[PDB]
């Protein structure tokens, strides 16, 4: 009756919002996680909308 | 009914961010295997075993001396 979705409880792996590739990072700032200092360069640089599109990709937001 | 503990299985490599632990793969084979080894020892090993406590069974060995 529309109960039918499910969670899950298994702890989740992280991937880079970026390029997708895994992730060992997340940056305490813009909370985007991020492969490598080469993205992480990119991140902070962004155009100040785009790093809550990066999170809004995956349904996160900042606020 | 000996065991050992592998690791951390990495499918929980996330649990934390850092953890001091140590994540492996799971095994990809099969979770059963049989194997027969033929054993070799010695009388002189059968002396040693039964003469003292060895290996595990002696920690306090770890003071030297006496």
């Amino acid at each position: 009756t529309n109960i039918e979705s499910a969670p899950s409880l298994a702890p989740m792996k992280h991937y880079c919002d970026v390029t997708g590739l895994p992730a060992p990072y997340l940056d305490p700032k813009t909370r985007l996680r991020y492969h490598n200092k080469e993205i992480f360069a990119m991140i902070r640089n962004l155009p100040q909308g785009m790093g809550e599109q990066f999170l809004e990709a995956r349904g996160a937001h900042t606020v | 009914g000996a065991c050992k503990r592998v690791g951390r299985s990495d499918a929980y490599a996330t649990e934390f961010d850092l953890e001091a632990e140590e994540y492996v793969p799971i095994p990809k084979g099969e979770v059963h295997k049989k194997k027969e080894i033929v054993q070799d020892v010695t009388l002189h090993d059968l002396d040693v075993a039964n003469a003292r406590p060895q290996g595990g069974q002696d920690i306090i060995s770890m003071m030297g001396q006496l």
